[PDB]
RNA sequence: ACUGUCUAAUUAAAACAUAGCAUUGCGAUGGUCAGAAAGUGAUGUUGACGCAAUGUGAUUUCUGCCCAGUGCUCUGAAUGU
RNA sequence: UUACUUAUUCAAUGAAGCGGAGCUGGAAUUCAUUUUCCACGUUCUAGCAUUCAAGGUCCCAUUCGGGGCUGAUCCGGGUUG
C-alpha cells in the first residue's frame, strides 16, 4: 500500500488510553469522621475584661477557635451552634500560639443576648 | 606554592563573563532552503549598542518561509547599513553592502565580514570592529576559497560558507587613548574580571613563578615552552623570538 | 538439541559469522541506554546453564561498563 | 486598561491605538504604489517574453 | 465564474508561506525507530558471511503457498481437542479394556528447536521449514548445514509468525514433518523435489557467496555516475 | 606622573594599581585554564580593533653592543643515541 | 599511496525541501539527430502575506455542507553537511 502523510517533522507521544482506578480493595476501608467539625472549630469563648466590652458595645463575640479553622469554617460554626447570621469574622493568632476570632453578628442579633444564652457574663 | 591566578581563571567563579546587558548572540541566519537556493529579504529594524562589544548590532527581521510569523536575527552591523534597509540573504543575492552571500558566489577581492568557517556555523571570522577578510581566490573543483584573515593568516574554507559584504562598524575605536583607569574600569566592567592584573614579579613565591627576591626580577627565562605545565606558563608561552620587532613581520 | 550446537558455536569468536554478529550487535547495544531491559537472552544456552528458565519473573538486563 | 471602556484605548481608524495616523498614512501610500508598481512589473516582463 | 476569482499563490521562495507538504521523509523519529532501521541498514552495508547470507534466499511465494497448504493438513491438536480426546480415551482404557489405544496415531507437525534438531540428527524428519526472522541467528545458522549433512531436505521460508500460526503458538522458528498420511506422499514428494532444487542443490555454491556490501542509493547514484562520466565520454 | 589601593589590631609609603609602551600564544580539529571522570566545563551571548600570558609604568627625549652561557623556537639536519 | 561508508568523531535544525530522473526555456553543433551544458516565480520604496488555498476537475444525493486529484512533476523514506 502506501504510508501516512506527515505534515510536521516532529514526533510526539501518541494519545493512548489512560484508565481510571478500579481497585480490588479499599484505600483505608473506613472514611474518617469530620476533622474540623463545628464543635472543634469554636472551642471556647474569650471572657477577658476587654473582650466583654466588645459584646456590649461592638456587637462582637470574641471566640477562641481552632488553629486549623479559616474564616468560612468559623462563619459556619457560629451559625450552626447558635443559629445566628454573621456579618464579618476577623481572626488573629495570639502570642501563645492559639487563635482568637472576632465574630461580628448582624444588627438583628444582640450579642449580649446570645452571650448569656451561651452562659458567660 | 599555591594556585596562581591564571589557573584560577578557568574554574569560572568570578572570572565568567558579565553577560546581563547583552542583546544576544550575534549570528547569521541558518542555512535553510532559501539561503542556499535563491535569496530572502529582511529589514533592518534597529541598530543597537551591545555591551561588552565595540561593534554595533543590527536587528534584522525576516519573514518565516514555513510559518506565518516574523523571525528577528541579530547581525553585526557592517559599516554603512541604516535602519530601514532591505538586506538580501541567500545564494542568488546581489553584491551589495549588507547582503550576506556564500563565498563561492563572490568575485576575488570581495571584502566580506562575519564569515563562517564551516558552512552553517552562523558566523565566526572577521567579527570584531573594523575587521574584514579578503577573498583572494577560488578553487572551483573540490569547491574551496582562499581568504585572508584579519591577522594576515591565509585560510582555505568552504565556498558555501557565508559572509556579509563590507567591514564591521565601530572601526577605528582603539585609536583613542583611554587616558584613565576609570575608562579601563568601565571597559572591563561589562566583559569579565581581569582589569587590575598585578605584575607577577611583585607577588610572592607562592603566588607566581616570578615572585620573590630582594629585587623585583624574573630570575629565569621568561619564555616558557609549549610542553610546559599548567602553573608554569607565566611569561611568554612558546615564544619563538623576543625583543622589539624590527623589520617586516607582516607575513607574505 | 540445539543448545550444544550453540554452546560450541559461541566459542569461535574469531570466525567470520561471529565477528559480523559481534560488530552488528556492538553497534546496536551501543545505540541504546547504558542499562536497559533485554526481552530475551541473546545467548539462550549460556543464560540457561547459568540458571535462567523462560518463565515469568526471570529477567534479562543488558548493561555497559567503561573499560580500563 | 481592563477597567476602562473601548473608546479610551482606541481612535476611530484602521490601526487605532497601535499606529499614529502618519505611519498609517504612509502605510496606505506605500501599499497602493508598490502594488500598483507590481501591476506594472507584471506586464513589463510580458513584453520581454513576447520579444525575445 | 461569477464573483469567484482564480487567484493562484506564488509558493516560490520569498513569497507566500509554503503549504503543508508531506514531511514524512524528514520527521525526527523516536530512538527505537532509528535503531531498528539503521540495524537493517548496517546489516546490509557490511559484507555478511555466506553462512548468514543463505537466509534471505527464501522460498518463493507459490511454493510457500503450497507448503503452508500441505502443512495446514497436519496442524497439531488444540487444547479443547486434547480435552475431548482425553475424555474419549480415558473412559476407553478404564472400561473397554483398551491399552490406552482407542485413540488413533497422530500425524502432526514437529516443532521446537531441540525437538526438531534431535529429529534431524536421527534422520527422522522428512521436511524442515526454517524461519529467516529469528533475532539471535545463532539459533538457526547450523540448521542448513546440519540438514545438508544429514540428508534431510530443508526450506528457508519467510515468517516465524507464519510458522507459529500453523502450530498454534505465537512464533515457532522451525517446523518439521516426519510422518505423513499416504494420501499426501505424492504432494510431499513434489514439494520436496522443488525444495531440493531450490535449497539443497544450491548449498555448496551458496556456501561461498559473501552477501551484503550494498551501497545506499545516494552512494549508489554517486558511484554509477562516477562510472558513467569517467569511462563513458 | 596624576586620581585611586594595601598590611582590620605597630609600617599608607618611594610599595601596588593605573593609562601609555612593548613582547608572546592562538583562525576554533584553536590558545589559556578547570574536572576523579563524563554525551563535562570558564574565556564564549567570544573571533585577531579579540581572548589569553607577561614585562615596563603619564608626557618630552631616547632605548647602545653581546645569541658564547642558560632558556625559548625552526618549512631544517641524520645514520650518533 | 589514495579511494569507500557503515564503525567512530564534529555541527546545525520546533531533523523542511537531500539524491537521481523528468518537464517545457535557451545557450548550443548537429556529418544523422538530438549526442551535452546552464537555468528551472521574489531587488526603486521602513506596506502586506495565516484559516486542508482560490481556481480547474471527479464523487455524495443536494440545504448549509463534506471528500479525491490537481494547483504544488515522479522516484528512494539516507534529516542535512
Amino acid at each position: 500500500k502506501a504510508l501516512k502523510v506527515r505534515t510536521s517533522a516532529t514526533f510526539r507521544l501518541p494519545k493512548t488510553l489512560k484508565l481510571a482506578r478500579a481497585p480490588k480493595y479499599a484505600s483505608k476501608a473506613v472514611p474518617h469522621y469530620n476533622r474540623l467539625d463545628s464543635y472543634k472549630v469554636i472551642e471556647q469563648p474569650i471572657t477577658s475584661e476587654t473582650a466583654m466590652k466588645k459584646v456590649e458595645d461592638g456587637n462582637i463575640l470574641v471566640f477562641q477557635v481552632s488553629m486549623k479553622a479559616n474564616k468560612y469554617q468559623i462563619k459556619k460554626a457560629v451559625k450552626e451552634l447558635y443559629e445566628v447570621d454573621v456579618l464579618k469574622v476577623n481572626t488573629l493568632v495570639r502570642p501563645n500560639g492559639t487563635k482568637k476570632a472576632y465574630v461580628r453578628l448582624t444588627a438583628d442579633y444582640d450579642a449580649l443576648d446570645i452571650a448569656n444564652r451561651i452562659g458567660y457574663i | 606554592g599555591r594556585v596562581i591566578r591564571n589557573q584560577r581563571k578557568g574554574a569560572g567563579s568570578i572570572f565568567t563573563s558579565h553577560t546581563r546587558l547583552r542583546q544576544g548572540a550575534a549570528k547569521l541566519r541558518t542555512l535553510d532552503y532559501a539561503e542556499r537556493h535563491g535569496y530572502i529579504r529582511g529589514i533592518v529594524k534597529q541598530i543597537v549598542h551591545d555591551s561588552g562589544r565595540g561593534a554595533p548590532l543590527a536587528k534584522v527581521v525576516f519573514r518565516d518561509p514555513y510559518k506565518y510569523r516574523l523571525r528577528e536575527e541579530i547581525f553585526i552591523a557592517n559599516e554603512g547599513v541604516h535602519t530601514g534597509q532591505f538586506i538580501y540573504a541567500g545564494k542568488k543575492a546581489s553584491l551589495n553592502v549588507g547582503n550576506v552571500l556564500p563565498l563561492g558566489s563572490v568575485p576575488e577581492g570581495t571584502i566580506v565580514s562575519n564569515v563562517e568557517e564551516k558552512p552553517g556555523d552562523r558566523g565566526a571570522l572577521a567579527r570584531a570592529s573594523g575587521n574584514y577578510v579578503i577573498i583572494i581566490g577560488h578553487n572551483p573543483d573540490e569547491n574551496k576559497t582562499r581568504v585572508r584573515l584579519p591577522s594576515g593568516a591565509k585560510k582555505v574554507i568552504s565556498s558555501d560558507a557565508r559572509g556579509v559584504i563590507g567591514v564591521i562598524a565601530g572601526g577605528g575605536r582603539v585609536d583613542k587613548p583611554l587616558l584613565k583607569a576609570g575608562r579601563a574600569f568601565h571597559k572591563y566592567r561589562l566583559k569579565r574580571n581581569s582589569w587590575p592584573k598585578t605584575r607577577g614579579v611583585a607577588m610572592n613565591p607562592v603566588d607566581h613563578p616570578h615572585g620573590g627576591g630582594n629585587h623585583q626580577h624574573i630570575g629565569k627565562a621568561s619564555t616558557i615552552s609549549r610542553g610546559a605545565v599548567s602553573g608554569q606558563k607565566a611569561g611568554l608561552i612558546a615564544a619563538r623570538r623576543t625583543g622589539l620587532l624590527r623589520g617586516s613581520q607582516k607575513t607574505q | 538439541g540445539a543448545y550444544k550446537y550453540l554452546e560450541e558455536l559461541q566459542r569461535k569468536k574469531q570466525s567470520d559469522v561471529l565477528r559480523f554478529l559481534q560488530r552488528v550487535r556492538v553497534w546496536e547495544y551501543r545505540q541504546k541506554n547504558v542499562i536497559h531491559r533485554a526481552a530475551r537472552p541473546t545467548r539462550p544456552d549460556k543464560a540457561r546453564r547459568l540458571g535462567y528458565k523462560a518463565k515469568q519473573g526471570f529477567v534479562i538486563y543488558r548493561v555497559r561498563v567503561r573499560r580500563g | 486598561y481592563a477597567t476602562v471602556s473601548k473608546t479610551h484605548k482606541t481612535v476611530s481608524r484602521a490601526y487605532g491605538g497601535s499606529r499614529c495616523a502618519n505611519c498609517v498614512k504612509e502605510r496606505i501610500i506605500r501599499a497602493f504604489l508598490i502594488e500598483e508598481q507590481k501591476i506594472v512589473k507584471k506586464v513589463v516582463k510580458e513584453q520581454t517574453e513576447a520579444a525575445k | 465564474n461569477p464573483l469567484t476569482h482564480s487567484t493562484p499563490k506564488n509558493f516560490g521562495i520569498g513569497q507566500a508561506v509554503q503549504p503543508k507538504r508531506n514531511l514524512s521523509r524528514y520527521v525526527k523519529w523516536p530512538e527505537y525507530v532509528r535503531v531498528q532501521r539503521q540495524k537493517k541498514i548496517l546489516s546490509i552495508r557490511l559484507k555478511v558471511p555466506p553462512t548468514i547470507a543463505q537466509f534471505q534466499y527464501t522460498l518463493d511465494r507459490n511454493t510457500a503457498a503450497e507448503t503452508f497448504k500441505l502443512f495446514n493438513k497436519y496442524r497439531p491438536e488444540t487444547a479443547a481437542e486434547k480435552k475431548e480426546r482425553l475424555t474419549k480415551e480415558a473412559a476407553a482404557v478404564a472400561e473397554g479394556k483398551s491399552k490406552q489405544d482407542a485413540s488413533p496415531k497422530p500425524y502432526a507437525v514437529k516443532y521446537g528447536l531441540n525437538h526438531v534438531v534431535a529429529l534431524i540428527e536421527n534422520k527422522k524428519a522428512k521436511l524442515v521449514l526454517i524461519a529467516n526472522d529469528v533475532d539471535p541467528i545463532e539459533l538457526v545458522v547450523f540448521l542448513p548445514a546440519l540438514c545438508k549433512k544429514m540428508g534431510v531436505p530443508y526450506a528457508i521460508v519467510k515468517g516465524k509468525a507464519r510458522l507459529g500460526t500453523l502450530v498454534n503458538q505465537k512464533t515457532s522458528a522451525v517446523a518439521a514433518l516426519t510422518e505423513v498420511r499416504a494420501e499426501d506422499e505424492a504432494a510431499l514428494a513434489k514439494l520436496v523435489s522443488t525444495i531440493d532444487a531450490n535449497f539443497a542443490d544450491k548449498y555448496d555454491e551458496v556456501k561461498k557467496h559473501w552477501g551484503g556490501g550494498i551501497l545506499g542509493n545516494k552512494a549508489q547514484a554517486k558511484m554509477d555516475k562516477r562510472a558513467k562520466n569517467s569511462d563513458s565520454a
